[PDB]
């Protein structure tokens, strides 16, 4: 059946889906198709597929979010006295139903956060993310004054879609390299990101340049509010800003035996990293929650960061 | 303690007059806010519980808006009616007509034009009442307030020399400031009753008075007085008015003002952008507005675009839907 393949299926379906959900979709779709009709064969099922999920795509965080979600719905509505079969096309039924909230969680998102951009400030974010891009847009609509910085996002160079999405609708923009973002903070007056997925703590796994914005902004005393729906809440407890699963092996050395000037005006593009390096670098990072100000979701904005712990902790049981 | 309050509209109508042809005086805008309703609140913080207003220059729409207005409401703290009569009135003036109607009862509050002011009137009273207590030919106490003399609120009409009783705060000499009169003339005999007096240039005349029942009778009685300083004062004090006394009451903390001049009505009304006469402030929204503080003292309204590259500097107040 390939889920995976499935899952990358939605994921170019519809730029405007979050990996959680794509993963959801996917399991209901397999849900679908899944012949089933034992609990025993009912549930042996997604987990073998999630399973199979979580192996088949190398970073799965995101995606692990969505699945926990999926299985937790299932279990406790199993649970019940319950029947496999109604749930079965009651998933299937609004799994059209699903990418609704989903899209309406954004939305939800934007309408709480574009207010903490208020008139005459510059707001700094860091490669691109939907939910930023949403609440940035949203107070435009609104005739609000302001101004962004864009960091120029390495690996990922997500940096120009975003600011070529903020130009659009007529937004000042500016770009910056990630090696001049501590130089801007003073003319920064707040820091928006958006995060791939949220741990127990309230910690932010996002884009490998994250941290260190949140570092920035700490020293310079600028708020740091972070954008993610309520479904990229995952439990898992990195017990420190580098305690990931690897996709890839990563940040290995040379092993050279004897193997046989620059200004810094100048500007030289044709002296990056190749991209055998770039897979040798990280590709996310850890964000601790000290370093979040508050964290805008559907739920709203969340600055307890005990709650996104509270929010685990009703999600199972 | 049942107490009323003369208000003389349409009083200073000429000064503005290319304006108060469509409206009135009292309700052209200060800050987005008609002079009358400052009035209002200034006596609704003295405690004035029945309001009279003089007026006469379109006189009906004056009576329309206090129709309309907060202050014919159930829970409005007074009761205010309207007097009309023929146009340029005389304090004195109104004051004789208020004698032949009976309609003052006891001690009550004098003010001419619209007056600006965040001065509760409170303990002016209570002064003013005990000091009735123990002599009733205490007639009056003036509600001043102290300054500097050159200060900018301090005007043409403001300015005038006061001579005080240090401990019985009786006024004993007023005179108005004029040019090309150089000098304080007193009349010696006051030493011999008076003796720590305060000879004061620093003083703001409010010219908010708290007048006794006797006052509409002594007007009709010298049916020559027309103001309530240049005449009546002077007549106290060069005893026209053979025993009678008044009083100062030197105000050291709020506001107090009238919209009397041009000048003025743009003097007062910075002073009122600079939180000079708090609560009565423009992001108080006392005529439910949609006022918002902002630093610099820029007062904005809701629903006001303003274009980018577009540049409001610090005292500036703008009203809703104004666009720029």
């Amino acid at each position: 059946f390939d889920i995976v393949q499935v899952y990358k299926k939605f994921l170019q379906d519809d730029p405007e889906i979050t990996m959680p959900v794509a993963a959801i979709e996917a399991l209901v779709q397999l849900l679908s198709r899944s012949q089933a009709k034992t609990i025993s064969e009912f549930m042996d099922i997604l987990q073998n597929g999630s399973n199979t999920l979580k192996e088949g795509v190398q970073n799965n965080i995101s995606l692990s979010a969505g699945c926990d979600i999926f299985q937790r719905f299932v279990t406790r509505s199993l649970h019940d006295v319950g029947d496999f079969e109604q749930c079965k096309r009651h998933l299937v039924e609004n799994g059209k139903l699903f990418i609704q909230r989903a899209r309406a969680c954004r939305q939800r998102i934007a309408h709480l956060g574009y207010p903490l951009i208020r008139d005459g400030s510059v707001i700094l974010t860091h490669g691109f993310s939907r939910g930023v891009a949403a609440v940035l847009l949203a107070a435009a609509k609104r005739h609000v004054r302001f101004k962004v910085f864009v960091t120029e996002s390495r690996p990922s160079g997500s940096g120009c879609l975003m600011t070529r999405t903020l130009k659009n609708a007529c937004i000042p923009t500016c770009m910056v390299l990630d090696s001049a973002v501590s130089f801007t903070m003073n003319r920064v007056d707040l820091v928006l990101v958006g995060a791939e997925g949220v741990v127990e703590n309230g910690g932010l796994i996002n884009q490998i340049g994250t941290f260190q914005l949140a570092v920035f902004a700490k020293h310079a005393h600028k708020p740091f509010y972070a954008v993610a729906e309520s479904h990229k809440f995952v439990r898992m407890f990195p017990l420190s800003q580098y305690d990931i699963p690897f996709s890839r092996p990563i940040l290995e050395f040379d092993d050279p035996s004897p193997e046989t000037p620059t200004p810094s005006d100048a500007i030289h593009n044709e002296l990056i990293m190749n991209e055998e390096q770039i897979r040798n670098n990280p590709t996310l990072d850890v964000t601790p929650p000290e370093f979040v100000s508050g964290l805008i979701t559907d739920l709203g904005i969340i600055d307890s960061k005990s709650g996104v712990s509270e929010e685990l902790i009703k999600l199972y049981l | 303690h049942a107490l009323q309050a003369i208000v003389l509209s349409d009083s200073y109508n000429y000064r503005f007059r290319p304006l108060t042809l469509d409206k009135p005086r009292c309700l052209l805008p200060l800050a987005n806010t008609p002079l009358i309703e400052y009035t209002f609140e200034f006596l609704a913080l003295a405690g004035v519980q029945e309001v009279y207003v003089f007026c006469c220059a379109h006189a009906g729409q004056i009576r329309e808006y206090i129709e309309k207005s907060k202050w014919n409401l159930p829970s409005s703290p007074f009761s205010v009616n309207t007097i009309v009569s023929r146009e340029s009135l005389s304090v004195g003036d109104a004051l004789r007509e208020l004698d032949s109607k009976q309609l003052i009862t006891s001690d009550f509050i004098l003010v001419s034009g619209d007056v600006v002011s965040n001065v509760p009137l409170n303990e002016v009273l209570k002064e003013h009442r005990k000091r009735r207590e123990d002599d009733k030919n205490a007639i009056m106490t003036m509600v001043v307030r102290e300054a500097s003399p050159f200060h900018r609120t301090r005007a043409r009409t403001e300015s005038s020399v006061f001579v005080i009783d240090k401990k019985t705060s009786q006024c004993v000499h007023y005179q108005a400031n004029e040019r090309g009169k150089h000098y304080v003339s007193m009349d010696p005999e006051i030493f011999n009753e008076h003796e720590e007096l305060e000879v004061r240039n620093d003083l703001i005349d409010c010219q908010i008075d708290i007048c006794s029942n006797d006052v509409p009778a002594l007007f009709t009685e010298n049916f020559d007085y027309q103001d309530i300083r240049k005449d009546f004062v002077y007549g106290v004090l060069t005893s026209d008015l053979l025993g009678k006394k008044i009083h100062c009451h030197v105000a050291k903390e709020n506001y107090a003002a009238r919209v009397r001049s041009l000048q003025t009505y743009d003097a007062i009304s910075k002073d009122v952008l600079s939180r000079w006469v708090y609560p009565f402030v423009p992001d108080s929204n006392l005529l439910n507005q949609t006022f918002s503080y902002q630093r610099h003292q820029i007062y904005k309204e809701e629903d006001v675009v303003l274009a980018r590259s577009c540049i409001i500097k610090a005292r500036t107040l703008i009203g809703a839907y104004t666009k720029v």
